[PDB]
């Protein structure tokens, strides 16, 4: 018959060419493509759509999908469409029209006995955030980040040791071991990092063969041309990622002489707009090179009122700094500049910086990595407009480029793009699902492997799953072997081959990094541009091909006091 | 401002277009209501609905997915249908026809 | 006491409450949050003094009116849920629409 | 030499004749029997009678229980006596006299050296409950359950999913494995149902062959006649249950219809009154029928002032119906019946219902199943007095036959009573017990397979167990390998054939169903009662023989107020 | 070049001739020794020491440590020192110079690309507390005792049940293995204690094959010379230790008659001084003999104005006594005596009483083993002055002393020093980090076998590390298999060899203990006195050489009100 | 409400708070943990009312006097640091020598 599109979207979900805002940001997005053929969407319940010989069909398991998503819509870094998911062996099996082909027409995704049901209608469900700066200082991280929106976790820590506290390194064999046993606790797909600052080849030969999937290049340790030339021949032969954390002090060069001693070679350079570690004041010109992955990590996204303040006695902590030591306080402060700090975020809308990550709990907030992405988007929007790549009267485009940032260019920077990091066929179903009202800030779904691994839950005795109180509750996925099944222990295609997995007798399934060296700025997804950019040595002004690059710091920001109790 | 408010566009959307239908009057003579969902194979519903149940056949309630139609006890009323799709086969409801057609 | 899980989940929707009770006496628009556990621990108490479910259903809806929330927030808020023990045991109240 | 009676019950807890009231309620219970030789009761303490030469023996683990329940009221389906109970192995070795057979008469039950001590006297001791309809839509409801005093969940999920939010189905062998994995992580014996709504029998094989126990028909995936005789032919052939949720819409027929389709094969009809699903009005006739097994779900148990009112909207987000589409409303208010609500009770009262369950979260409460069956009891002897088969001036029989329905009966018919379901010779040792002030409310100590797995416990740095806060905590019988093999999963004869157990790598003991085609309702243990009932088509009344049945709802309960910090 | 000794102590904690306050008492310990070259102190962060070819080598990692504590001040029994900790394999590798060969002199530990950093500058670094007094009454015991500060726990128990919660047994095979399969789940060393009361031989050996490294002989279940004469004959022949509570009644004999029965074979004495059990009012007297390790649990430690207030109460509770039977109440009061409790603490200060243990949830407090020692300690040296062995204005020796009581005693005591009770080379990295304002109050950090397990954890979301509210949280040491490989599951020589690790299938990893019957009261370090100790029969007092010993009660103690929020 | 797991942590802060709260209203010095809980508590109510980082900074440094904790209590707290939300976002407060 006739239906009218409110009461559509009321069922349905908004169909092609309904907007949706995003949470309560300035961001709208219009819906790009619908899959579905109307008068045949499934939708399950009393009396509903998917029953036996309906939408439901006869096929063995084999023939249909263990889970689908019903009446989804996608915002992935390719489209924002409206489409059912398929899900079958804990991995994206099809995005088309689910149902039964025995009735229905253009049925590419069959539900049978077989198959679970998650009802989507009126939800955005996107990919599994991928944070790349962790520091492992306690475990309790991986469940404020799953719950945030992240399913991957890249970094590197032995817990709460001052090595750990200043930077991402796993050092060594033994403590390599014991972290990846370690991981099989947690809920989500974990890779390491180890300490990458030595002279000697077969000292870094020695962790990568013992399962990390990259090495941190810090300061700390000392980021000299030596170490860090010693870390790229390594990597350039095992096919693992190299992350640098630069020489703030200028001890052994300038900004000049760290990128002569990469000589061109893949590098993720970890937060380069530089107060969170490197060559003071220009270390944000390596966004300009085409061997060079720049990341930002969150506290200083985007450039609020109340950004510089905090940053001082945070640098301290997280550096084992004494500000009664001059030398110690006037380098802390060489890093804290509102000039770098406020041209960050409209190199975030350019498209000069590619990714997003937390730095968690040094200088970084675990559970604030979307979070914070979204809120430089609205932001820029507000400040600067529609991007010169959008077309037609939303803000399509700017959503395509700032997701990319957190999902599938972290998972191309670190070799992981092949299993996790978009809603693709044949990549693990790590797949978030949210009301408009809260997307980004509070979760209403998170899948991990095919299986839901956390989601808000109210009172446990109630007569239904609703009533107050509601809040992130451990859910079967994040169970015992149930977990091991759903999520990935990341190795170096060495580890992988020595049995390391066998040896550790690790329960989880494991997954192998590769295409690290292959990677350059030209393959960021929608975040490729590579800048004349330039930094005054005495102003700290930023500007590309001369003109001067700035923004104006928020005294309010969306996604904030509307959502949090503290 | 409304956090995650649609802003959905006029108009109205057309259903099952390109698909055979056919109107038959059904009444109940249950003395209990009956309810009939959108996709349910018509000519098996609950033998007490009287109506053409050759008529029905490869047919379903030509409404919005998921909503149904209901009748009260000594209620008669008429209803669109629109044919199956797909490969037309029947399998389920009553096991009248457990096959194609 | 012999507090079984249930009545400890209680204990912290109680505590959330006493966070906005404070705030809304300051003179602050209420969030999402602080909204949702005022309203739920103001249900509950009224198990506990023995009023009825459809008593609460209705004086639920004048808690918090749409000039004591933050813009957005009762939209947010379409219902709220939460169960107590009655002198009948334990009950649902669902409160439609509790801000206007 | 003589001690008063009173005397007597102080210090070892009543003997024959002495009646103790069930928490705050009405009922009371008279000790039938006392299997002790007065003089010669055990007690351990300082100074007391469990020690080297005296009430412990010289013999070694072989000979005698690894643990004794001294001094226990029991309560059963069999009787109402005190004993000592003696646990060997994880099951229960025998209930009798304990003590040293060197020195002491009538010792049927030796202690020794490698025996442990539970001091019972004063408490009453029942089996662990049984909660036969379980929606797995998170894993916390396991400890609320556990807590309660249920030590057996059977029932379907996959998380807090839409299908599992509506029915008790874990769709499909992918999903069924991952959950019998899950299972090793939860304190309670598990069997999974699989999603029984489908007309190829291959479907459901399959399923049955990878692991469940059991096939739900639920209405929401369509309980068509031709569904649910597909379900019973494969129960049939491979010894599993069937779980029935009828067509309320009266879709593809009336009760009488879908009657017809069972054709007298062996069937559990979930929420036999109608509330929680089913053909309406009249779905609750079943409990007539021979080859029916019945339950109800709590929420409508017992029929109080405010039961009505809260079904509605509880109705609704149970089944995701739309509250604007008047047809999901009138729907939802022909399944809300008082006249069937009141009947229940009587008809439990009579032994017509043979079970109690939840029905977790989706119109149910997992932790007050024990505690309504109880408010029933209660509302019914206050309203109808004592029942025909009561002998004596206490309620004995009225408690035996309530203690069924959770216990024995649900085990009856799940096949799973050869394993758990009594305190009976051979079976599991899952105990729960209990001080008769807090008789069905708050534990004392719940014991799983022989170990204690959660019981209350004050302050952890006290001098003693007992200083606030008390709050129920889990003990060595819920840790890692312990809880394995304390614990059971149920799985099918074929599955348990196939090998599943080892190509999960189930760490748990495994337990398989049998008997599940051969029970019927004259097997309920003191609930066979097959009713003449009729429902009126118009008004909704209740009639056994012609005669109204009904019952008025209650305005306070005992087991509420009184216990419950909220 | 110079630098002032003020400005070094607060960079690189205190030199030798600095003296520390503990913690809020009024003891005092000055630093006897530094092992560093002045000028080549390692320090770790932002262009400090520890970086590549600097403070950090070019070795392999077979050639240096996983883990170094840097400028630690060490308390323990053979010195107070300061100097750097080298951990390799979950051993301690080295107590000396660290850093880089290459370019550093005297270094004996080398730092390289392998090893993790701890910086321990200003901290106290001392062993983990071994608490051999345990009743197994819940496991969440085990992370109370873990947060203050006592990584080895010995006892025994089955959880809340009546003999565990009267006796430290874990009564036979069955119970033994169970409870063996649950320690791999805790955070602690773990070793189990059987019942030892039988007169049958093989009752016992049963228990000691089965895995218990020692029995326990208590009055509840008869400590009979009879029983205590089996006991110690099985414990001769395999090896294992014997801890006994006597007979409080003098029902079987005093206690010339139990010390008789003992016939000079090596036993452990539980709480000598008679409150938590024993022959009344004279078991005291113990501590003379040679073949006697006398402990004290810690309620009565150290007597204050409220200590026997609290007893009586406690008393009852722990051991299932009546308080409306006289006889039960008349033997409790027996138990409780000024007289004694004001002896022990001096008996402490002199070295009569060697070990101090808690009585977990049995009179005794599972936190406070370490907290009530050093009170002890403070009240001792305020009372009684400086210790004959003091040499210098410190209190060096008596800390020396005290620290015995509950690290390297109970080690030699239960036969497992050769695996923890100290900082030497060899021993599992068992270790405490604390900062000397919380010295045996609240730990900074607690190693388990090379990896943190548990330590204060601020805000997981927060910017750094160290944001409110700070609380004890579990770390990776604490986590699935990292945690088996950083633990001991203690057991007999005969169970090891019958193969019980491989057929519980226990995770974690084995030690086996011995020289158990070896040991002797000449052996406990700085403990060994053996004084001519009398009880007058009817007055109490405690005379040694006739000299009246006593004490005064404290009205207020340190590490009390100044730390806990309760 | 959906809690996050760091809402529900800062339910325990506000609680500790309310203890000390009500002990420093009795008249008692406060101890270690009393002081720590009372300051900290008092920064995420400034941050819930919009007060910058800088004002909190200085504000908080007038919450406790020597004369109102126990001693050596002051030396015991060199700093104190607690992030709230702010109007523009998570940020972090040091207050350093809160107590003088
Ligand atoms: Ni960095
Ligand atoms: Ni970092
Ligand atoms: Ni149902
Ligand atoms: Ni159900
Ligand atoms: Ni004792
Ligand atoms: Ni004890």
């Amino acid at each position: 018959s006739n239906i009218s599109r409110q009461a559509y979207a009321d069922m349905f979900g908004p169909t092609v060419g309904d907007k949706v805002r995003l949470a309560d940001t300035e961001l709208w997005i219009e819906v790009e493509d619908d899959l579905t053929t109307y008068g045949e969407e499934v939708k399950f319940g009393g009396g509903k759509v998917i029953r036996d010989g309906m939408g439901q069909g006869q096929m063995l398991a084999a023939d249909c999908v263990d889970l689908v998503l019903t009446n989804a819509l996608i915002v992935d870094h390719w489209g924002i469409v409206k489409a059912d998911i398929g899900v079958k062996d804990g991995r994206i099996f099809a995005i088309g029209k689910a149902g039964n082909p025995d009735i229905q027409p253009n049925v590419t995704i069959p539900i049978g006995a077989a198959t679970e049901v998650i009802a989507a209608e009126g939800k955005i469900v996107t990919a599994g955030g991928i944070d790349t700066h962790i520091h492992w200082i306690c475990p309790q991280q991986a469940e404020e980040a799953l719950v945030s929106g992240v399913t991957t976790m890249v970094g590197g820590g032995t817990g709460p040791a001052a090595g750990t506290h200043a930077t991402t390194c796993t050092p060594g064999p033994w403590y390599i071991s014991r972290m990846l046993q370690a991981a099989d606790s947690l809920p989500v797909n974990i890779g390491l990092l180890g300490k990458g600052n030595v002279s000697q080849p077969d000292a870094l030969r020695e962790q990568v063969a013992a399962g990390v999937i990259g090495l941190k290049i810090h300061e700390d340790w000392g980021a000299t041309p030596a170490a860090i030339d010693c870390a790229l021949t390594v990597a350039d032969e095992m096919d693992i990622q190299v992350a640098l954390h630069s020489d703030t002090l200028n001890e052994s060069g300038f900004v000049e002489d760290t990128l002569a001693a990469i000589g061109g070679r893949t590098i993720h350079t970890f937060h380069t707009e530089g107060a969170g570690g490197g060559h003071a004041p220009d270390i944000i010109t390596a966004c300009a090179h085409p061997n060079i992955l720049p990341s930002s990590t969150n506290p200083t996204l985007p450039y609020t009122l109340n950004t510089i303040d905090e940053h001082l006695d945070m640098l301290m902590v997280a550096h084992h700094l004494d500000p009664d030591i001059a030398e110690d306080v006037a380098f802390a402060e060489s890093r804290i500049r509102r000039e770098t700090i406020a041209a960050e975020d409209v190199l975030h809308d350019l498209g000069a910086f590619s990714l997003t990550s937390s730095d968690s709990q040094a200088m970084g907030r675990v559970g604030e990595v979307i979070l914070r992405t979204w809120q430089v988007a609205h932001r820029m929007k507000v400040q600067r407009g529609a991007l010169a790549e959008e077309t037609g009267d939303n803000d399509n485009f700017r959503v395509k480029r700032y997701i990319a940032k957190y999902t599938i260019n972290p998972a191309l920077t670190h070799g992981i793009a092949h299993e996790v990091g978009s809603i693709e066929v044949g990549k693990l179903a790590d797949l978030v699902v949210w009301s408009p009202a809260f997307f980004g800030v509070k979760p209403a779904t998170v899948i991990k492997g095919g299986m839901i691994a956390i989601a808000p839950m109210g009172d446990i005795n109630a007569s239904i799953p609703t009533p107050q109180p509601v809040h992130y509750r451990p859910m079967f996925g994040a169970l015992g072997s149930a977990r091991h099944h759903c999520r990935l222990t990341f190795l170096s295609q060495a580890a992988a081959a020595n049995g390391v997995a066998e040896r550790l007798n690790l329960r989880s399934a494991i997954a192998v990094v590769k295409g690290c060296r292959t990677v350059q700025k030209a393959d960021m997804v929608h975040n490729s541009l590579q800048p004349n950019i330039t930094v005054d040595a005495q102003t700290y002004e930023v500007r590309v091909d001369g003109e001067l690059i700035t923004s104006e710091p928020a005294d309010v920001l969306p996604m904030a006091q509307r959502y949090f109790l503290f | 401002m409304i956090p995650g408010e649609y802003h959905v566009k006029p108009g109205q959307i057309a259903l099952n277009t390109g698909r055979a239908t056919c109107r038959v009057v059904v009444e109940n003579h249950g003395d209990r209501p009956i309810q009939v969902g959108s996709h349910y194979h018509f000519a098996e519903v609950n033998p007490a609905l009287k109506f053409d149940r050759q008529q029905a056949a490869g047919y379903r309630l030509n409404i919005p997915a998921g909503t149904a139609v209901r009748f009260e006890p000594g209620q008669k009323r008429e209803v669109e249908l629109v044919a199956f799709a797909g490969h037309r086969a029947v399998f389920g409801f009553r096991g009248e026809v457990m096959g194609p057609l | 006491m012999e507090l079984t899980p249930r009545e400890k989940d209680k204990l912290l929707l109680f505590t959330a409450a006493l966070v906005a009770e404070r705030r809304l006496a300051r003179g602050l628009k209420l969030n999402y949050p602080e909204s949702v556990a005022l309203i739920s621990a103001f249900i509950m108490e009224g198990a506990r003094d023995g009023k009825s479910v459809a008593s609460l259903m209705e004086e639920g809806r004048h808690v918090l009116t749409r000039e004591q929330v933050m813009e957005g927030v009762p939209e947010m808020i379409p219902d709220i849920q939460v169960e107590a023990t009655f002198p009948d045991g334990s009950k649902l109240v669902t409160v439609h629409n509790p801000i206007i």
